[PDB]
RNA sequence: CCGCACAAGCGGUGGAGCAUGUGGUUUAAUUCGAUGCAACGCGAAGAACCUUACCUGGUCUUGACAUCCACGGAAGUUUUCAGAGAUGAGAAUGUGCCUUCGGGAACCGUGAGACAGGUGCUGCAUGGCUGUCGUCAGCUCGUGUUGUGAAAUGUUGGGUUAAGUCCCGCAACGAGCGCAACCCUUAUCCUUUGUUGCCAGCGGUCCGGCCGGGAACUCAAAGGAGACUGCCAGUGAUAAACUGGAGGAAGGUGGGGAUGACGUCAAGUCAUCAUGGCCCUUACGACCAGGGCUACACACGUGCUACAAUGGCGCAUACAAAGAGAAGCGACCUCGCGAGAGCAAGCGGACCUCAUAAAGUGCGUCGUAGUCCGGAUUGGAGUCUGCAACUCGACUCCAUGAAGUCGGAAUCGCUAGUAAUCGUGGAUCAGAAUGCCACGGUGAAUACGUUCCCGG
C-alpha cells in the first residue's frame, strides 16, 4: 500500500515496543481485584493518557513484503498473493502443493 | 445412464427377520439416515399388526403390499411430438417400491398420536382395503386407462 | 489355542481373540449387550459366527478403537471372520460367499472447495 | 386458579400452568414451586387450597403482571423522554439494538408495504 | 525351374475370365473352365532372366526386400526372407515406406531403443504397469517392422507377390527407380514390374515354388 | 542417564539420513541405541486464494509436512556426547537433545 | 457495558474540564470529541456541546442521563424517509 | 487456460527448493524476509554476473548461499575481494555469521533464468524479438536438450496491442511430473511498457524419485 | 454421440423470522472494485479505534517514507502545562562508542534544492495473476503421396472407449501438445524401528497399562508386495473391445485428489505488486480527533433457525476423526445460577491444554395445541476483550415469547459412504462466524431409458 500506511505501522509497533511494561503494569493495578478503588481509578486515568498507537491492538498485519493489510498468513508473514509466487518458486522450505 | 444403465446396491437383509424386503421398507421409512428411530417403529408396527390383526406380522405385510402393489402406472413421454400419458405395466420391484412408498406416505397422513400406531393402522387398512393408499392404487389403475 | 484377526471397517479397528470352550463375547472389558445399544449391531457381531453355526463353541475377547457403532461393529464382524479363517481354512470359502471378507474400502470422501459438502454444490440461480 | 395474578393458570402440571403468569417463567417456576416445597409433576388440580395460597404468598414475592408491565412501560417511556438513541429508535419503530434495518427489520417494522 | 516343376504345383492356375487385366492377353494360354490358363512357356523363362538379375543383385551385396501381404503366404515369404537373409514385409505395406524412409528410421530407431532399453534395464524404475505397456509397444513395433530393422538403408531389389494387391509399394520403387520382381496374375497391370513373371498368386504351392527357387538362387549368388 | 534426542525436518530423506548418522555415531562409541522411532507426521495446510480479485472459488492448498524422529542412547558415555558434539548435520535438521 | 470491576470511563479532559466548570461557576457549552465518556453525577446542570461527527450539537445534561454515554445523545446520521 | 507453475509442481519430485532450512512458526517468517533481503540484494549487485539461481540454507548458527552463476569470474574477481565484500553485506543484511559459496552453471543455454535474462537485455537494445527467441531456442536445441519453448508478450516492438506469443521447439510435456522442466520468467522494461518472457527447457525424463 | 441435461428418485429454494452480499434511495460521507451463465457469505482468511481509501473539522509543506548537502547536538530516559489529538512551550538527567585525535560512526533537530509522495486516470497502452468454455477431446507438425498450384490426405470410414482410447480398413507412415501414466491420498499384506504409542501371554496391584515386564496386536512412518483384462467361459473380422466367472483386501482407468492442450470472451484485476502514457506536486501528498463503511419506504441473490411426537424437555449413559498452542493453550482446586473470576501445574507438546463429540441409547414426561412447538423482538441485570463497546462487539442470567402449522408460478443440488442429518476443528483474529476451509458420526432412495429441456 501506500508508503505512509508503511509507515504508520512501523511506528505503532516501535511505539507499542516502548511503553509494553507501563501499559502492562497499569492494566495489571486496574484489572488488580484488592486495589484502593482510588489506585485504580488514577491508573485508569494515566493508562489513557499514553499514546493511543502504544496499544499492540492497533497494529495490523501487514505483508512483509507489499504491505498489504488483507489476506495474512502469520506462518509467513506475507499476503496471499505472494506467498503463492514464493512457493511457486521454491523459496518457502518445505511446502508445497498439497492433495489428499 | 447415457451409456449404461448401473443396478442398485443389493441392500442387507433385516437384522431381526432375515428378510430383504423389509430392510427396503425401513430404508424407505427412514428419515436422515436415523435408521434404528427408523428400525424401532417398524417393528413396533409389525408387533401390533401380529395382534390387532390375527397372526403372521410377516405375512401381514405382503398381505398390505398385494393389496397396495399397483400393476399399471402413466409414462409421459413425447414419441409423437408431445407429451401423450401413455400406460405401462411394471416389474416387480418398481411395484413393490410403489406400494412401500404409498403405505409410508399415508401412515405419515394419519397423526394417529404415534407413528407406530400411524403405520400399524394404515397398514391394517391397507391389508383388508381401506384408507388411501389403497385408493391412490385405485387411482393409478384409474387414469391408466383414461388415456 | 489363541486365535486373533484384526478387522476395519470406515474409521474403526478391532482387534479380535479366539478361545475355544464357550460362547461369551466380551467388548472393551464389557459385555456384548451391555456395550452395544442398538440391535442391528448386535445381529452384525453375531452374523458370521451364527453363519459358521460354531456360537457355543469359542469366546470372544476384542477391543475396538475408533468410528462409531456401526463402524465398530462392521470392524468387529471383519475381525472375527479373519480370525475363525485362521483356526478353520474351509470355514473361508463360506464366509467368502456371504461377502465377510470384503473388507469394503468405502469411507468418507473429502471436502472440495467451492463445494458446501464431498459433492453438494451451492444453490445456484439461473435467473 | 386465581394466582395473585388474576389469570387462570391450566391445569397441566405445575410448572408449565405457573409460566402462565405475565412475568414467570420456567426458571422462576421452579423456584416458585420448590420454595413452596410443592413438587414438579403435579398438575393445579388436586391441589389444596391451602397449597394454592403458598404459591400466592411465593408469588407476589415477585413483581408480575400489571406492575411489571407499567415498569416496563415506564422504562421505555422515560428512555424515550431522555431523548437518547434507542428512545429514537423506539419512538421510530426500528430495531434498537444495532440489527441491520437495510434488509429484514420485520419484526419491528412489520409485515410489508411498496 | 522348370516348366513340369511349375506345372504340378499349379503355376498355370490364373483367375476368372470374368476378372482379368488388358495387358496380360500376351502371357494368356487361353481359358478354360472360364478360368484363365498362364503359359509357361512365357513363364519359365522370364522367370529364370528374372532370377539371373536377382542373382547378380545379390552377388554385389544386395539388399532384397521380399513383399507380400497376404494372410495366408506371410509366414511363408517372411521365412523366405530369412532362408536367404534378407528383408520383408509380410504385413500390410505402409504406404510411404520407401518413399517417407526418413520417418520408417524413426520408427526403427524406436524399435531398437524398446529392445535394448529392456535388456539394459530401468523396467524395474517403471511401475510393472509401465514396463508391461513397454513391452506391448515393442511387440506392436516388431509385428510392424520385424523384417527391416536391420535393413539400414533402401533397399537394392524388391520381390513382390501378387503385384496388383501390393500396387503401392511398385509405384514407389518406380518412383525410386528401384527393380521390381513380381509374380503377376492374369488380374495385375504388368505394367511396374520390370522383370515380370506371370504366375498364379494365391496357391500356397506355388508361392512356397517361387520363394524357394528365389532363395537358392539369392544364396548361391551371395556365396560365390 | 538418557541422552534423547529429537529431529525435525521437513523433508524425510535427509531426516533419515541424519538418524542414520546419529545412530552410527553411538555405534561407533559402543553405547547402547533405540533405533529411530518414528513419531506421528504434522501436515500443515494453507489455503489460498490464487485469483487476485474476484474469484474466491479458484483456490490453492499447500501443506508443510514435518518429519520427527526420536533416537534415544541409555548406556551413555564421555565419548557417546561429545561424539554427537562434534557431530554437524544437514541443514535442513533440527536437533534437540535433552537429558 | 464494560464492567463493574473496572468501574466507568471518562475521558481525562473531561473529567478536568467538567471540574474547572462546576468549580468557576456557569460556563458556555465546553466543547468535546469524546462521545465514549459516561455522564457523571457531577456533570448535571452543565450543557455540553458534544460532536456528531461534523458539528457539536448540546446536549443539557439531567439527572436521569447518568450513567449514559454522551454519544447516546448526538445522532450520527440524518435520515427523513423516502 | 491457465497452467500451473512448472516448478512448484515439481518440487518434491524432481526439483529442490531454493531454500532449504528449518525453522519454527516463531522464527519462520522472519527468517525467509531476511532471505529475502538477500535474494533481492545479490540479484542487484550480480546484475552483469549471469546469475542463474541462489540457494540459501541455514546451519544451525550461520546461512550459507550458494549463487549458481556462468561468470564466476566476475563474482570472484580478484582473491574474493568481490565476494567478500559480499559476505559482509549478506551478513549485516541477515544479522548472522555468512558464508558465500559459487557453483558454475556450464551450459548457460540450458538454464531457463539465463536465456530469459538474455532475451529480456536483447529487448532493451530494441532487437527483433522475433529472431532473438529463435536465436534462444536454436542454440538451447543445438546444445543437447531435449526440448524448449519461449514466450514473449506485451505490446512487441513498440505496438499499441498486447500481442503474446510463442515458439517451441522438441518436446516439452508439461503433464509429465517425472520431466524436469526448468522453468523461468523474466520482465523487460522497455520505453513502451514491459515485456514479459517465459521460458520452459525440458532436459529429459527421471526415473526413481527425487534422488 | 455425450453430461444430474431430462427421466426415475431424495432433499431443498421461492412463503416466515433472522444472518450476509448487491441494487435502489437516503446521507456530511454511506470508500473503491466485481454485473448473464462465468457479479451478488465476491476482493474482505474476519470495518468499535486501528484497518480506512470516505466525510466534517483541526493541521504540515524537501515533507509521514529515501539518497545527497552543509550547521548544531551523543543517543536516549523521565516529567510538567495548553490542546480532542496532531502538536507546540519547556524543565530535569545523561552527554555515550571507535579512533591513524583530525575527526568518524551512531542517531536527532534546522536549513536549501535535486527530489520524495499519489489506493489519482486509462485492465481498450501492458506484465504478472485468475475466471470461463472444459478436464470438454481435441490442436497440429514433419516427412510421404496426389494436384501446375492454392491445397488435400493423415485427423475420413467400420468397430470400440471416459478419451484423436485402441483395433481393422484406407497413400499414408509418424510425431508433438493434449488423453492415459509418472505424483499425493485411501483400501490388503510384509519388512525394519517401538517412546510420549501398544497390552496377547506373563507375575504385581490401590484395579488405573498403573508396575514389573512384553514387541505379540492396534497404531506411528519409512521401505517394499499387490490389479495387468493376468486367469476362465461367452460374444465380436479371429481383432479392438464387451458380458459374465474364478481367485483376491481390492476387478476392469478400485475410490478421491492434484494435473486444465490450441484457443475464445479488447472477460477480471493500474486498489497486492510491477509498469507505458497523462495528472497533482503548500496538494489529488502527509498528520490528528470524531463520524461513516453497520443508514432504510423498498427489490434480488446466498445462507441460518423453524413450523414439531421420526419431536420437545428432564435424568442416566456409549462410540470419533482431524487439528491448534509460548504477549500462546491453560488443567486441578476454590468462588459465581451462569458468561466468567482467583490461585496455578503441565506443555514448543503421540506426554500437557483446548476437549465431556452430537445425533444415539435407557427411563420418565408432554398428547397434536400456535403447544412443555418456534425462537424473533424488547425491558432489566451482568461478564470478557480492548486506550475505548453510544453510534457499532461477543456472550450470560431473569423476564418477554412475533411471524411461522411445510411455502404459488418457477427453480436448485445430488448416482454411495453420495444425498440428507449430527456435531468437531482451523485460518483470519485483542475481541468479533449462521461465511469459508477442513474433520469424522449416522446413513438412504432411484436410474425404463435418450422423446423432450439445457449445454457440448
Ligand atoms: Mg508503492
Ligand atoms: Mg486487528
Ligand atoms: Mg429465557
Ligand atoms: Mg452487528
Ligand atoms: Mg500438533
Ligand atoms: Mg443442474
Ligand atoms: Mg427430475
Ligand atoms: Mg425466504
Ligand atoms: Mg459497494
Ligand atoms: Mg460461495
Ligand atoms: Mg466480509
Ligand atoms: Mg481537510
Ligand atoms: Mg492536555
Ligand atoms: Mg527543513
Ligand atoms: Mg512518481
Ligand atoms: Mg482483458
Ligand atoms: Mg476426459
Ligand atoms: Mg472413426
Ligand atoms: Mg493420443
Ligand atoms: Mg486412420
Ligand atoms: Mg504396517
Ligand atoms: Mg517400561
Ligand atoms: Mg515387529
Ligand atoms: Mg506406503
Ligand atoms: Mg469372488
Ligand atoms: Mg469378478
Ligand atoms: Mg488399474
Ligand atoms: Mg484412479
Ligand atoms: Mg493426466
Ligand atoms: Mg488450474
Ligand atoms: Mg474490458
Ligand atoms: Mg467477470
Ligand atoms: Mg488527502
Ligand atoms: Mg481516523
Ligand atoms: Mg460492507
Ligand atoms: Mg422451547
Ligand atoms: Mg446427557
Ligand atoms: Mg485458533
Ligand atoms: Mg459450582
Ligand atoms: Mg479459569
Ligand atoms: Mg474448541
Ligand atoms: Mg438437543
Ligand atoms: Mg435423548
Ligand atoms: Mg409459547
Ligand atoms: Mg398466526
Ligand atoms: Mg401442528
Ligand atoms: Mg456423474
Ligand atoms: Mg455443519
Ligand atoms: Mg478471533
Ligand atoms: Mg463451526
Ligand atoms: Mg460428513
Ligand atoms: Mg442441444
Ligand atoms: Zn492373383
Amino acid at each position: 500500500a501506500k508508503q505512509s500506511m508503511k509507515a504508520r505501522e512501523v511506528k505503532r509497533v516501535a511505539l507499542a515496543d516502548k511503553y509494553f511494561a507501563k501499559r502492562a503494569e497499569l492494566k495489571a493495578i486496574i484489572s488488580d481485584v484488592n486495589a484502593s478503588d482510588e489506585d485504580r481509578w488514577n491508573a485508569v486515568l494515566k493508562l489513557q493518557t499514553l499514546p493511543r498507537d502504544s496499544s499492540p491492538s492497533r497494529q495490523r498485519n501487514r505483508c512483509r513484503q507489499t504491505g498489504r493489510p488483507h489476506g495474512f498468513l502469520r506462518k509467513f508473514g506475507l499476503s496471499r498473493i505472494k506467498v503463492r509466487e514464493a512457493a511457486m518458486r521454491g523459496e518457502i522450505p518445505g511446502l508445497k502443493k498439497a492433495s489428499w | 445412464p447415457r451409456r449404461r444403465v448401473i443396478g442398485q446396491r443389493k441392500i442387507l437383509p433385516d437384522p431381526k427377520f432375515g428378510s430383504e424386503l423389509l430392510a427396503k421398507f425401513v430404508n424407505i421409512l427412514m428419515v436422515d439416515g436415523k435408521k434404528s428411530t427408523a428400525e424401532s417403529i417398524v417393528y413396533s408396527a409389525l408387533e401390533t399388526l401380529a395382534q390387532r390383526s390375527g397372526k403372521s406380522e410377516l405375512e401381514a405385510f405382503e398381505v398390505a403390499l398385494e393389496n397396495v402393489r399397483p400393476t399399471v402406472e402413466v409414462k409421459s413421454r413425447r414419441v409423437g411430438g408431445s407429451t401423450y400419458q401413455v400406460p405401462v405395466e411394471v416389474r416387480p420391484v418398481r411395484r413393490n417400491a410403489l406400494a412401500m412408498r404409498w403405505i409410508v406416505e399415508a401412515a405419515r397422513k394419519r397423526g394417529d398420536k404415534s407413528m407406530a400406531l400411524r403405520l400399524a393402522n394404515e397398514l391394517s387398512d391397507a391389508a383388508e382395503n381401506k384408507g388411501t393408499a389403497v385408493k391412490k392404487r385405485e387411482d393409478v389403475h384409474r387414469m391408466a386407462e383414461a388415456n | 489355542n489363541q486365535y486373533y484377526g484384526t478387522g476395519r471397517r470406515k474409521s474403526s479397528a478391532a482387534r479380535v481373540f479366539i478361545k475355544p470352550g464357550n460362547g461369551k463375547i466380551v467388548i472393551n472389558q464389557r459385555s456384548l449387550e451391555q456395550y452395544f445399544g442398538r440391535e442391528t449391531a448386535r445381529m452384525v457381531v453375531r452374523q458370521p459366527l451364527e453363519l459358521v453355526d460354531m456360537v457355543e463353541k469359542l469366546d470372544l475377547y476384542i477391543t475396538v478403537k475408533g468410528g462409531g457403532i456401526s463402524g465398530q461393529a462392521g470392524a468387529i464382524r471383519h475381525g472375527i471372520t479373519r480370525a475363525l479363517m485362521e483356526y478353520d481354512e474351509s470355514l473361508r470359502s463360506e464366509l467368502r460367499k456371504a461377502g465377510f471378507v470384503t473388507r469394503d474400502a468405502r469411507q468418507v470422501e473429502r471436502k472440495k472447495v467451492g463445494l458446501r459438502k464431498a459433492r453438494r454444490r451451492p444453490q445456484f440461480s439461473k435467473r | 386458579a386465581r394466582i395473585a395474578g388474576i389469570n387462570i393458570p391450566d391445569h397441566k402440571h405445575a410448572v408449565i400452568a405457573l409460566t402462565s403468569i405475565y412475568g414467570v417463567g420456567k426458571t422462576r417456576s421452579k423456584a416458585i414451586l420448590a420454595a413452596a416445597g410443592i413438587a414438579e409433576d403435579v398438575k393445579i388440580s388436586e391441589l389444596s387450597e391451602g397449597q394454592i395460597d403458598t404459591l400466592r404468598d411465593e408469588v407476589a414475592k415477585f413483581v408480575v403482571e400489571g406492575d411489571l408491565r407499567r415498569e416496563i412501560s415506564m422504562s421505555i417511556k422515560r428512555l424515550m423522554d431522555l431523548g437518547c438513541y434507542r428512545g429514537l429508535r423506539h419512538r421510530r419503530g426500528l430495531p434498537v439494538r444495532g440489527q441491520r434495518t437495510k434488509t429484514n427489520a420485520r419484526t419491528r417494522k412489520g409485515p410489508r408495504k411498496p | 525351374v522348370s516348366m513340369r516343376d511349375m506345372l504340378k504345383a499349379g503355376v498355370h492356375f490364373g483367375h476368372q475370365t470374368r476378372y482379368w487385366n488388358p495387358k496380360m492377353k500376351p502371357f494368356i494360354f487361353g481359358a478354360r473352365n472360364k478360368v484363365h490358363i498362364i503359359n509357361l512357356e512365357k513363364t519359365v523363362p522370364m522367370f529364370n532372366e528374372a532370377l539371373a538379375e536377382l542373382n547378380k543383385i545379390a552377388s554385389r551385396k544386395g539388399k532384397i526386400l521380399f513383399v507380400g501381404t497376404k494372410r495366408a503366404a506371410s509366414e511363408a515369404v517372411k521365412d523366405a526372407a530369412l532362408s536367404c537373409d534378407q528383408f520383408f514385409v509380410n504385413h500390410r505395406w505402409l504406404g510411404g515406406m520407401l518413399t517417407n524412409w526418413k520417418t520408417v528410421r524413426q520408427s526403427i530407431k524406436r524399435l531398437k531403443d524398446l529392445e535394448t532399453q529392456s535388456q539394459d534395464g530401468t523396467f524395474d524404475k517403471l511401475t510393472k504397469k509401465e514396463a508391461l505397456m513397454r513391452t506391448r509397444e515393442l511387440e506392436k513395433l516388431e509385428n510392424s517392422l520385424g523384417g527391416i530393422k536391420d535393413m539400414g538403408g533402401l533397399p537394392d531389389a524388391l520381390f513382390v507377390i501378387d503385384a496388383d494387391h501390393e500396387h503401392i509399394a511398385i509405384k514407389e520403387a518406380n518412383n525410386l527407380g528401384i527393380p521390381v520382381f513380381a509374380i503377376v496374375d492374369t488380374n495385375s497391370d504388368p505394367d511396374g514390374v520390370d522383370f515380370v513373371i506371370p504366375g498364379n498368386d494365391d496357391a500356397i504351392r506355388a508361392v512356397t515354388l517361387y520363394l524357394g527357387a528365389v532363395a537358392a538362387t539369392v544364396r548361391e549368388g551371395r556365396s560365390q | 542417564q538418557r541422552i534423547r534426542i529429537r529431529l525435525k525436518a521437513f523433508d524425510h530423506r535427509l531426516i533419515d539420513q541424519a538418524t542414520a548418522e546419529i545412530v552410527e555415531t553411538a555405534k561407533r562409541t559402543g553405547a547402547q541405541v533405540r533405533g529411530p522411532i518414528p513419531l506421528p507426521t504434522r501436515k500443515e495446510r494453507f489455503t489460498v486464494l490464487i485469483s487476485p480479485h474476484v474469484n474466491k472459488d479458484a483456490r490453492d492448498q499447500y501443506e508443510i509436512r514435518t518429519h520427527l524422529r526420536l533416537v534415544d542412547i541409555v548406556e551413555p558415555t564421555e565419548k557417546t556426547v561429545d561424539a554427537l558434539m562434534r557431530l554437524d548435520l544437514a541443514a535442513g535438521v533440527d536437533v534437540q537433545i535433552s537429558l | 457495558p464494560r464492567s463493574l470491576k473496572k468501574g466507568p470511563f471518562i475521558d481525562l479532559h473531561l473529567l478536568k474540564k467538567v471540574e474547572k466548570a462546576v468549580e468557576s461557576g456557569d460556563k458556555k457549552p465546553l466543547r468535546t470529541w469524546s462521545r465514549r465518556s459516561t455522564i457523571f453525577p457531577n456533570m448535571i446542570g452543565l450543557t455540553i456541546a458534544v460532536h456528531n461527527g461534523r458539528q457539536h450539537v448540546p446536549v443539557f445534561v439531567t439527572d436521569e442521563m447518568v450513567g449514559h454515554k454522551l454519544g447516546e445523545f448526538a445522532p450520527t446520521r440524518t435520515y427523513r424517509g423516502h | 487456460g491457465q497452467k500451473v507453475h512448472p516448478n512448484g509442481i515439481r518440487l518434491g519430485i524432481v526439483k529442490p527448493w531454493n531454500s532449504t532450512w528449518f525453522a519454527n512458526t516463531k522464527e519462520f517468517a522472519d527468517n525467509l524476509d531476511s532471505d529475502f533481503k538477500v535474494r533481492q540484494y545479490l540479484t542487484k549487485e550480480l546484475a552483469k554476473a549471469s546469475v542463474s539461481r541462489i540457494v540459501i540454507e541455514r546451519p544451525a548458527k550461520s546461512i550459507r548461499v550458494t549463487i549458481h552463476t556462468a561468470r564466476p569470474g566476475i563474482v570472484i574477481g580478484k582473491k574474493g575481494e568481490d565476494v567478500e565484500k559480499l559476505r559482509k553485506v549478506v551478513a549485516d543484511i541477515a544479522g548472522v555469521p555468512a558464508q558465500i559459496n559459487i557453483a558454475e552453471v556450464r551450459k548457460p543455454e540450458l538454464d531457463a533464468k539465463l536465456v530469459a535474462d538474455s532475451i529480456t537485455s536483447q529487448l532493451e537494445r530494441r532487437v527483433m524479438f522475433r529472431r532473438a527467441m529463435k536465436r534462444a531456442v536454436q542454440n538451447a536445441m543445438r546444445l543437447g536438450a531435449k526440448g524448449i519453448k519461449v514466450e514473449v508478450s506485451g505490446r512487441l516492438g513498440g505496438a499499441e496491442i498486447a500481442r503474446t506469443e510463442w515458439y517451441r521447439e522438441g518436446r516439452v510435456p508439461l503433464h509429465t511430473l517425472r520431466a524436469d522442466i526448468d522453468y523461468n520468467t523474466s520482465e523487460a522494461h522497455t520505453t513502451y511498457g514491459v515485456i514479459g518472457v517465459k521460458v520452459w527447457i525440458f532436459k529429459g525424463e527421471i526415473l526413481g524419485g527425487m534422488a
